[PDB]
């Protein structure tokens, strides 16, 4: 169940020869030279990308139905499950009486990218999408409104739908 | 003066020397970026521990109220030109600990931030993208042309 | 995608856009809600 | 012995570290919260709540978020009964307004009253 | 009740109750209550003036041998007049067990320190003074360990707000990091998540 | 007034003070301090810059999110000015170089651009205009600086009859060119000066007092159309001022009774007109109101000269106290 | 009403501790000004200490004033050893906050603060 | 079909547009105002109405588990078409 | 694996082990990046009969802690538990 780590003329001469002639130092140098002659694992960014998964948590997006009509139904589960309180929702019924949203703001400098909103959405409207290269220069640009989220959804629908099709049976 | 501006922008952007200023999870993500998988050193990016010989500073982690004078002094000891890259969500807007009593709500209040990198933690490929965006920002600088116009 | 194309939709962008930060096409935040409380406009008729 | 006698009111405003303006100008409220009339459960009206008043909440210049200046705007305290709530309110020097609890009157429900013979309590439909 | 219900152990419950009777009979001067929880964890509630003569017993008796101090915690309950609930967690390696020793104190009542028994408390209760305000008597080096140097007030008290009273920002006017009254860009949205129905029947308090 | 510009909050960082300011030439010294004082009240600031964006980065942490809007503008392009001041309700003018560059002489930095800004602001219906001029602005002066300042303030008063012209006497601060110049000409040699500087009277005024007066003039509706005279609370001879400046620096004083360094490709160290302006006495304006008419506490030099000139001491005298210096002699 | 004392048996001993703390602070104000390169006079710091001592001079409980003496000792130990910064010492002197209104008319003009 | 307020700003689908005297329009100078050009109401308006052969009809939005929860719509009325609560699709009866 | 045989032998000699047997760089031997869809199994209580919730509730079976002694014969000295048994030395790699 347990073991004792570090509990251990020819041998004395071998130790003295290792002292004077540096046997184990030569061994360590040989391993260093072994690692010199291998193929380095540097991938050619940005022309090459690291491996990922269809479950990758990236940029927030708002999806749509396959008829043009938006998916969010103003149920406020995402802002109730959000651990960082980064989601602000204000809702009202529009002209046709459909329960939709008027303000859907995500503070992306508050968001912790944990995917609770993408799993608490009953109609799969909000999705933590796949995009990770969305660094900005100003603080206000990382403060998405509803129009930016809808534009991101219409931008990345062609792969978000495929990722959902690939992953939805594990949920 | 247009071509001399093109020269010194190439010299500064291809030999960026960051400083070893990490604080939290995001520091381990930076160390993962500096691994052989992504290899910051291929871009002319070699870690230097002293603020007096550093070009940029990547603030990784949560900046608390006990840490703001230290970050301010470290930034004030860096020679010009200097750029600050915010990282994660803690150094962006507080992130998870935005409403806490002892967390600065974004490190913009202490130092002027040039490049915002979003994530928690941001992926090392995204961080490389942010550093390349900073390099492209350095490339389009117009110092000597503006000096000639003035 | 040459052998497995994505499904065609009417709202999918026909052209991809790179990161537009630092350009005159960058995103700025704004509220999407109207005026919350209206204001009493005074009448234009003389008070006499 | 190892004990002393102190015959003064407990005032710990100087050790809680709160600023002065949030001591004399804040009116606390000690009350039993009313039941939400949309529901029928009475578990939420079991313990006394000590709260404070509501200060200004203006719109943000960016998106009209609820920007506030009161640090005590989200302070809700729970006490078992009234006397400890009053003692805690007077211990920190907070001037308080106390509302007594409102126990509902025990009604006299009769199922046979809907089927009376010489009374107005005859129901019209069932 | 097999697959989704936690199994119940009764031999450990009986042994912990027997050890609780043993402790409550050996020390009747300070021990007030002994209770064994449903998941087989012993709790001893004693007087504050008997913090030190109890703990050394649990560190030196051959039948207890609780040689490790795992965690030391204070809990703020504003209902009671002794709002601070000091909790010592002890671990015995020879008997492979865990015990909990609980006591109470208010703001102005000092508690005898435990650095003469467990040296780890040399930090632990010190952090308690940084967070709640419980003063510990005869501490060797008592100073704030977690909060800021100029911080006034104890943050872990329940009457202290979530966001503090001061926030820091850099000022070019004085070239200094200064503290200003707190003004949040967005208010912390308080959520009412308590269901108004009776939670558990077995934990029903008697009414007035 | 509109509901978006109604004041709100406790006057903190994230509050709304209802002030939309266009600070022209905010990248400098007074512009930096005015932007810092405006950003702590929570006011919308529009900063148009002529230099590189990086040099404006120090203006970023002084305000909240979106409270400072950086813009591109030209001194000879009125369309950029109209883009800048179309939405502001107060426009502050601080534009001025101490030396003539290759393209911009003194006339087109002191006369043409404030007239253009005033005309554009009057066309856009800007309610409040604040202009900064010089106290010693004389049409019959000995320097081009003061003459062009006089013509510029005359044109500002004529174009905008409701313009608040404010004339600081001599601003000193952390990044100024008045005490710093006096401490920096010790590098040249034995501090050259005309007639030992015993004939000219100078009244320096602290920068924080000027910024507070500008803020109060923005707030007060009774300051429109006036001509304030921001004058410090004390009068010093030039010899005694140099005495005090070298006294707080703990440098030995070896005096003796300018165009050579004005032709450098860098920022010039000194000019001829700077030498003319140093030996120009402060005018006395008892009729015009000062900083005491705006509720501003005037700060004398004795508590701020050490603050300004601490950086010029070596480490031999880096541990001196505030009170261990004999102060200057008043007149 | 019977309480456990900490250090002070009566009010006289607590006042003795208060005087000792004020003596130590008045001693260490010039070294705090000189060492931190504070840009204020010694009189400003000493009268700041006097202002704080007069501000906390409304307490009649021996335990509360004893805890105040202890916390002053913590501040003195954090000042005597260089654990603070320039900003931590300068946080007492509020230099960035504008003067708040105090009369009723000005507060009525500003906002809804009662 | 975006409408243009005569201040120059486009109008979002929520009806928000800054007034001509609003100072906050200065946040849009030198930059652009981002607004979705795919209006949801004008994209669901032209979707045809389906005639079903029963009194009630079940709608899940299509895709099975990829859509909304399944809701049953009654078409007893002969005046208004039964519109889905989630997807906005409307069904009717041929009688 | 795109290296010549002499470099292979030099690496094997200088490291002292067969490096090409266990490479640290991934190749075709790993699982494919796309997979067929699965069919997830069900839990134990997805029945239709004899599955009343009251007979398998976990939260409702929690009891309040039992008070042993409350302040409102020659009993043997007891222990919290039997003493921990002596650990056995590992027969696989005893390091001895
Ligand atoms: N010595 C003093 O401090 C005194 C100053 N004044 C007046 O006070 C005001 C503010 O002073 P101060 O802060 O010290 O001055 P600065 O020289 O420090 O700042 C001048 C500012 O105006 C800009 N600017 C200058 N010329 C032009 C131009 N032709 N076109 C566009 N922008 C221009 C500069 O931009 P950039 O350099 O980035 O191109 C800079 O931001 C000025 O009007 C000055 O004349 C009055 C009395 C004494
Ligand atoms: S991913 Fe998590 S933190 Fe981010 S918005 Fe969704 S729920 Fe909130
Ligand atoms: S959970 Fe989904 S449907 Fe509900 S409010 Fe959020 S995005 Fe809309
Ligand atoms: S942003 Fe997230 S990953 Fe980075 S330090 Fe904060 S909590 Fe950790
Ligand atoms: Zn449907």
């Amino acid at each position: 169940t347990y073991k004792y780590v570090n509990l251990r003329m020819k041998s004395v001469t071998d130790r003295a020869a290792q002292t004077l002639l540096w046997t184990e130092l030569i061994r360590g140098l040989g391993m260093t030279l072994s690692y010199l002659f291998r193929e380095p694992a540097t991938i050619n960014y940005p022309f090459e990308k690291g491996p990922l998964s269809p479950r990758f948590r990236g940029e927030h997006a708002l999806r749509r139905y396959p008829s043009g009509e938006e998916r969010c139904i103003a149920c406020k589960l995402c802002e109730a499950v959000c651990p960082a309180q980064a989601i602000t929702i204000e809702a009202e019924p529009r002209a046709d009486g459909s329960r939709r949203t008027t303000r859907y703001d995500i503070d992306m400098t508050k968001c912790i990218y944990c995917g609770f909103c993408q799993e608490a959405c009953p109609v799969d409207a909000i999705v933590e999408g796949p995009n990770f290269e969305f660094s900005t220069e100003t603080h206000e640009e990382l403060l998405y409104n509803k129009e930016k989220l809808l534009n991101n959804g219409d931008k990345w629908e062609a792969e978000i739908a495929a990722n959902i099709q690939a992953d939805y049976l594990y949920r | 003066v247009a071509k001399l501006d093109d020269l010194i922008n190439w010299a500064r952007r291809s030999s960026l020397w960051p400083m070893t200023f990490g604080l939290a999870c995001c520091a381990v993500e930076m160390m993962h970026m500096a691994a052989p998988r992504y290899d910051m050193d291929r871009f002319g990016v070699v870690f230097r521990a002293s603020p007096r010989q550093s070009d940029v500073m990547i603030v990784a982690g949560t900046l608390t109220n006990k840490m703001a004078p230290a970050l301010r002094k470290v930034y004030d000891q860096m020679p010009e030109p200097r750029y600050v890259v915010s990282m994660g969500s803690c150094a962006n807007g507080g992130g998870y600990y935005h409403y806490s009593y002892s967390v600065v709500r974004g490190c913009d209040r202490i130092v002027p931030v040039d490049i915002y990198v979003p994530g928690c933690p941001p992926t090392a490929e995204a961080l490389l993208y942010g550093i390349l965006q900073l390099q492209k920002k350095i490339k389009r600088e117009k110092r000597l042309r503006i000096w000639y116009r003035r | 995608p040459t052998v497995k194309p994505p499904t065609a939709r009417k709202f999918i962008w026909t052209n991809h856009k790179f990161n537009l930060s630092g350009t005159p096409q960058q995103y700025v935040p704004y509220s999407t809600t109207r005026k919350k409380i209206q204001e009493w406009v005074p009448p234009s008729t003389p008070y006499k | 012995t190892q004990l002393i006698t102190v015959d003064e009111k407990l005032d710990i405003t100087t050790l809680t570290g709160v600023p002065e303006e949030h001591i004399k100008t804040r009116k606390a409220r000690i009350f039993v919260p009313a039941r939400n009339n949309m529901q029928s459960g009475v578990n939420n009206t079991k313990k006394w709540k000590m709260e404070f008043d509501t200060r200004e909440r203006w719109e943000n210049p960016l998106m009209g978020w609820a920007s506030t200046a009161d640090p005590l705007s989200n302070l809700v305290l729970t006490f078992s009964t009234k006397e400890d709530a009053i003692a805690f309110a007077e211990k920190n020097g907070w001037s308080y307004d106390v509302e007594e609890r409102k126990v509902p009157k025990p009604k006299s429900k009769s199922y046979g009253a809907n089927f009376s013979w010489n009374k107005r309590t005859r129901v019209s439909t069932k | 009740t097999r697959p989704t219900v936690r199994p119940r152990n009764d031999v450990a419950h009986k042994q912990l109750s027997a050890f609780g009777e043993y402790v409550a009979e050996i020390l009747p001067k300070y021990v007030q209550q002994v209770q064994v929880s449903c998941f087989s964890e012993l709790e001893i509630c004693i007087h504050p003036d008997g913090v030190i003569p109890v703990l050394t017993f649990l560190r030196d008796h051959s039948n207890a041998q609780f040689k490790s101090l795992a965690d030391l915690t204070a809990v703020d309950i504003p209902t009671r007049q002794n709002r601070f609930e000091i909790v010592y967690n002890l671990l015995s390696l020879r008997f492979n067990s865990r015990i909990r020793v609980k006591t109470y104190t208010d703001e102005l009542t000092p508690v005898e320190s435990s650095v003469s028994v467990y040296k780890a408390a040399n930090w632990y209760e010190r952090e308690i003074w940084d967070m709640f305000g419980v003063f510990f008597a005869n501490h060797p080096d008592l100073r704030r360990i977690l909060t800021d140097y100029g911080f006034e007030g104890h943050p872990f008290r329940k009457d202290f707000p979530l966001s503090g009273y001061v926030e820091l920002r850099y000022d070019d006017e004085v070239k200094r990091v200064v503290a200003e009254p707190v003004e949040l860009a967005q208010e912390f949205r308080k959520f009412d998540l308590n269901s108004p129905w009776e939670a558990f029947p077995a934990y029903r308090q008697p009414p007035e | 007034l509109h509901h978006a510009v109604i004041p709100h909050g406790k006057g903190g960082r994230s509050s709304v003070s209802g002030i939309v300011a266009t600070v022209f030439g905010a990248t400098g010294f007074l512009g930096r301090y005015l932007v810092n004082h405006l950003g702590r009240m929570g006011s919308q600031v529009i900063v148009p810059y002529r230099c590189e964006p990086y040099d404006t980065m120090h203006l970023r942490p002084m305000g909240d999110l979106g409270q400072i809007i950086f813009m591109d503008w030209n001194g000879r392009d009125k369309d950029s000015i109209r883009r800048a001041v179309e939405h502001s309700n107060v426009v502050i003018n601080l534009v001025g170089r101490e030396w003539e560059t290759k393209n911009f002489d003194f006339e087109d930095v002191f006369v043409k651009i404030p007239q253009a800004i005033a005309q554009v602001s009057k066309e856009a219906g800007v309610e409040k205009f604040i202009h900064i001029s010089h106290l010693n602005a004389d049409i019959k002066s000995s320097s081009k600086y003061l003459r062009n300042k006089a013509v510029g303030e005359k044109e500002v008063r004529e174009t905008f009859p409701e313009a608040t012209i404010i004339k600081p006497a001599d601003i000193f601060g952390r990044e100024d060119r008045f005490l710093n110049y006096f401490a920096n000409i010790r590098w040249f040699g034995g501090v050259p000066l005309i007639s030992l500087g015993k004939k000219t009277v100078k009244q320096p005024v602290y920068i924080v007092d000027v910024t507070k007066g500008i803020i109060n003039a923005i707030k007060d509706p009774d300051a429109r159309g006036k001509t304030f005279a921001f004058v410090g609370p004390n009068r010093y001879l030039l010899f005694d001022l140099v005495q005090y400046v070298f006294a707080v620096a703990h440098r030995p004083f070896l005096p003796y009774p300018g165009r050579l360094f004005e032709i450098s490709p860098f920022e010039p160290w000194t000019t001829r007109d700077k030498v003319e302006r140093i030996h120009t006495t402060d005018r006395t304006l008892p009729h015009l109101p000062g900083l005491e008419d705006l509720g501003v506490q005037a700060t004398p030099l004795e508590l701020k000269a050490i603050e300004v000139l601490r950086r010029h001491r070596t480490y031999r005298w880096l541990s001196s106290e505030i009170e261990d210096v004999q102060p200057a002699k008043t007149v | 009403t019977s309480v456990k004392p900490i250090f002070s048996r009566d009010m006289n001993e607590a006042k003795r501790r208060v005087r000792e703390l004020y003596r130590a602070w008045y001693r260490e104000v010039p070294n705090t000004v000189h060492l931190f390169q504070l840009d204020i006079s010694v009189k400003q710091g000493r009268d700041k200490v006097r202002e704080m001592f007069k501000k906390n001079a409304h307490v009649t409980d021996p335990r509360v004033v004893d805890l105040l003496v202890i916390k002053g000792k913590m501040e003195l130990e954090e000042t005597i050893n260089v654990w603070k910064q320039r900003t931590h010492v300068m946080r007492f002197f509020h230099e960035t906050e504008a003067p708040r209104p105090k009369d009723f008319l000005s507060k009525f003009y500003v906002g809804h603060d009662p | 079909g975006v409408r243009t307020s005569p201040t120059g700003e486009k109008v979002t689908h929520t009806g928000q547009v800054y007034d001509d005297e609003d100072y906050r329009r200065v946040r849009f100078v030198g930059r652009q105002k981002e607004v979705n050009e795919n209006f949801a109401i004008d994209l669901i308006a032209e979707q045809p109405v389906s005639q079903v052969g029963s009194r009630v009809i079940s709608c899940d939005g299509g895709g099975g588990a990829l859509g909304h929860p399944r809701v049953y719509i009654n078409l007893d009325k002969e005046t208004k078409t039964g519109t889905c609560g989630y997807c906005g699709l409307q069904f009717r009866q041929q009688h | 694996a795109s290296a010549t045989r002499l470099i292979q032998g030099l690496r094997n000699w200088a490291s002292g082990r067969d490096l090409q047997a266990k490479l640290q760089l991934r190749y075709q031997e790993i699982s494919k990046r796309t997979q067929p869809p699965p069919k997830l199994p069900v839990g134990p209580s997805h029945r239709l009969s004899n599955n009343y919730y009251c007979a398998r509730d976990g939260r409702r079976e929690a009891m309040p802690p039992s008070i042993v002694m409350s302040s409102q014969s020659e009993k043997k000295a007891v222990s919290p538990a039997p003493p921990i048994k002596r650990w056995e030395l590992s027969q696989d790699e005893p390091y001895l």
